[PDB]
């Protein structure tokens, strides 16, 4: 099912997404548009979006670092049931709570 | 867009 995977969304309509329907916690994941094969997260907090690049090698799926998992599913269950695994540089938690069904 | 930039474990 995977119903937070949106398969025919850019960035900026992810972005418009999150901001109308969702609330903040709200994520979805997408194809990468930079990176053919690879996906992306885009998570609504404090009324803003922050997009995370996904790595599809062919073998696993990351973060471009961070646990590897063998599907896109493992990764997205991972990061919604570890929140202090997912941070920025500045040490702000990015939490994936609600996913934004298509 | 606006790629955010990660600290890992």
């Amino acid at each position: 099912s995977r119903r937070w995977f949106h398969p025919n969304i850019t960035g900026v309509e992810a972005e418009n997404l999150l901001l109308t329907r969702g609330v903040d916690g709200s994520f979805l994941a997408r194809p990468s548009k930079s990176n053919p094969g690879d996906f992306t997260l885009s998570v609504r907090r404090n009324g803003a979006v922050t997009h995370i690049k996904i790595q599809n090698t062919g073998d696993y799926y990351d973060l471009y670092g961070g646990e590897k998992f063998a599907t896109l599913a493992e990764l997205v269950q991972y990061y919604m049931e570890h929140h202090g695994q997912l941070k920025e540089k500045n040490g702000d938690v990015i939490e994936l709570k609600y996913p934004l069904n298509c | 867009v606006d790629y955010g930039e990660l600290d890992f474990q």
